DNA sequence: GCCTTGACCCTCCCCTAAGGGGAGGGTTTAGATTGTGTGCAGTCTGACGCGGCG
RNA sequence: GCAG
DNA sequence: CGCCGCGTCAGACTGCACACAATCTAAACCCTCCCCTTAGGGGAGGGTCAAGGC
């Protein structure tokens, strides 16, 4: 189509945007509905793994004793007091105790969606739900990644059939009666694996743990967390259909903060991920529409990116706010005096200290380019008038270094005892000076005796004799 | 009841409560762990109630420490008595 | 002169009780709003190279 | 803006 | 394969003087950490002062 006419990356962005047609009041709920839909079907999936209503309950026994309150581990119930969440607890309490003591297999598998379904209840907080949904998650990615491993412990002893390797290791799990067969198959590649047989044993075996962990086996929840992944991944597709039929709203919001020290596509981007916040955090349920909620997302991640990253050197959000508030109580002021407030009179308007505003007035100036022209010259710019201040004057080397040799001199008309006293004393010759005791230390002779050779040597070196070539170094 | 509404059921900065929290004084019964906000509850202000009270008759707070936790502690406030009579004197 | 030696002495860092004050960081905000606009610059000519394009 |  | 459009690449050298840029928006909560308040105390680290003996 259009494709390959422009490189401008606003261009690019609107022209990509704009293929997403916008929703109406009925499409957004129909969209939450999609989200909360994913999000109850991997909580009842997860509600297969009971080691997580226990959890549950024993977060619920913690409440018993205060050790949280109720709004930190459920927000509400859908089919907020505490009158109603005992006999709730107690509910999912009386399911799990039945569904204890029943291990038999048609027998025991209803009693497992009859949990999950009274399990979905809960309209669960992100903190509990997000914890279930990655401890599970932990636990059978590593002992995937053991299976994985107990396949690839294979490709170590020889290239191998994996299709006639996936018949065998699925079902017996607690037994190498599947790897017994593959000997019955010694075709090469089966003469090497046996020859490893016993250092997989102790991987093979060890998820047996967890086959009497969680109270099920592998399989079981290998397929509830593949109906895991089909909850989230469908939630996650449904929560970008939410944000990306919404991408015009953070434009229509971004294009009012535009000259204030952030690119446009820099302000779109962060109204973007506040846009996707927002999405996360919407209740339909409420009655409102998404605008209403994800105005105040996108503004907040604007306004926060413009206040962090708008300046070179970063001022903090309070400063930030304290500089509006300044310019805004300024030209409030200007408006009415008919001239610029004075920080005196404007302490009065505000009410801070006049050396406060004094010091925030000195703040908000914004650096200069290096490179702007000076009078508009463009052959001589700012940069080349800045001069380096670091340095030390040549004629201050040579002093330093005349210095140097003078007190070389006169250090030399001193005894060896007295120029080591004064060479350790101050740092002369040396990449440290040292204290009496240390000196001392190094002459095993106590410190005052020290201080006594450097006081007579300090009033041999005052002496109109050794001091003349030394007294020229003071500027007088 | 947020340290806000807490502090100003109390009638006492914010700065007071923080430090009650810090030196172990006062409690809040439910600190929410990730923000670090404090919660109180009807049985924070009846023990701080107590507190003021101790607190408007001159005892240092470790002397309230004391005085919450160590029952039959009359010689402190005796020995207290006998202080705030020589301070009266002087 | 060479040393010691106990007695002083200085500066500096941290401490006191019960919070005050501020800096600098987090967090949520629920009527509903759904495509950037400068009243921009555009105004330099000539040589050269390369690539769509008939 | 200017000087050669 | 020859041609037209488009992009890129240049365009004197020293000096003074002058002088930048100028519009452009949140608030109410909470948290931690740091430094401050009196009237000096306590102590490490490091000099200093008369005395005495070698
Ligand atoms: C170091 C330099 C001497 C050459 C002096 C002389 C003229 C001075 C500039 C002008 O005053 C304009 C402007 C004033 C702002 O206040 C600060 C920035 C500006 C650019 C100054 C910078 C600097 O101070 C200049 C370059
Ligand atoms: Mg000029």
């Amino acid at each position: 189509s259009e494709i390959g006419r422009t490189t401008d990356p606003v261009r690019m962005y609107m022209r990509e945007m704009g293929t997403v047609e916008l929703l109406t009041r009925e499409g957004e709920i129909d969209i939450a509905k999609r989200i909360e839909d994913g999000i109850n079907q991997v909580q009842c999936s997860v509600a297969e793994y009971p080691e997580a209503i226990t959890y549950l309950l024993e977060q619920y026994d913690r409440v018993e004793a205060e050790e949280a309150r109720l709004s930190d581990l459920i927000t509400g119930f859908v089919d907020i007091d505490p009158e109603l969440a005992r006999e709730k607890f107690a509910e999912l309490r009386a399911q799990y105790v039945v569904t204890r003591d029943t291990i038999k297999h048609a027998t025991a598998q209803e009693e497992i969606l009859k949990l999950s379904e009274v399990f979905k209840q809960f309209r669960l907080v992100p903190k509990q739900f997000d914890y279930l949904v990655n401890s599970m998650r932990v636990m059978m990615d590593r002992v995937r990644t053991q299976e994985r491993l107990i396949m690839k412990l294979c490709v170590e002893q020889c290239k191998m059939p994996k299709k006639n390797f996936i018949t065998l290791f699925t079902g017996n799990e607690t037994s190498d009666t599947w790897f017994n067969a593959a000997i019955a198959m010694n075709k090469p590649w089966s003469e090497k694996l046996h020859d490893v047989s016993e250092e997989v044993h102790r991987a093979l075996q060890k998820l047996q743990q967890i086959e009497e962990e969680t109270g099920l086996t592998i399989e079981q929840v290998k397929d509830i967390n593949r109906r895991m992944s089909i909850g989230e991944a469908k939630a996650r597709r449904a929560k970008k259909e939410m944000v990306e039929a919404n991408l015009r709203l953070v434009i229509s919001i971004a294009k009012k903060y535009t000259n204030r020290g952030l690119q446009f596509l820099d302000l779109i981007q962060e109204g973007n991920i506040g846009l996707m916040k927002a999405v996360d955090k919407f209740e339909y349920r409420r009655g409102y529409k998404f605008s209403t909620y994800a105005t105040w997302w996108i503004r907040q991640a604007i306004t926060r990116s413009i206040a962090d990253q708008a300046r070179t050197i970063r001022i903090p959000v309070h400063m930030i706010e304290t500089i509006n508030k300044l310019n805004r109580i300024s030209r409030q002021m200007l408006q009415e005096m008919g001239r610029e407030p004075t920080p005196e009179e404007l302490a009065e308007r505000m009410l801070m200290p006049e050396d406060k505003i004094r010091k925030v007035l000195k703040i908000a100036k914004e650096p200069i380019s290096m490179e702007t022209p000076i009078g508009d010259d463009e052959d001589s710019h700012l940069g080349d008038f800045i001069e380096d201040t670091t340095l030390e004057l040549p004629l201050d080397s040579a002093t330093t270094e005349s210095l140097r040799a003078a007190t070389h001199d006169v250090l030399a008309g001193l005894t060896a005892r007295e120029a080591k006293v004064l060479r350790m004393r101050f740092g002369i010759d040396m990449n440290t000076d040292y204290t009496l005791e240390e000196v001392g230390k190094q002459f095993d002779v106590t410190r005052e005796r020290i201080r006594q050779i450097e006081a007579k040597a300090l009033r041999k070196l005052r002496h109109p004799s050794r001091s003349e070539v030394l007294r020229s170094f003071l500027d007088d | 009841s947020q340290i806000g509404l807490f502090s100003k059921i109390c009638r006492v900065t914010i700065k007071t409560l923080h430090y009650y929290n810090k030196i172990g004084l006062l409690v809040p019964a439910y600190i929410n762990p990730d923000n670090g906000y404090r919660f109180y509850t009807s049985d924070q202000l009846m023990k701080f109630h107590q507190i003021a009270s101790l607190r408007q008759l001159g005892f240092t707070i470790t002397e309230i420490v004391t005085l919450t936790q160590d029952e039959n502690s009359c010689h402190i406030i005796e020995r207290r008595r006998l202080e705030i009579q020589k301070q009266i004197r002087d």
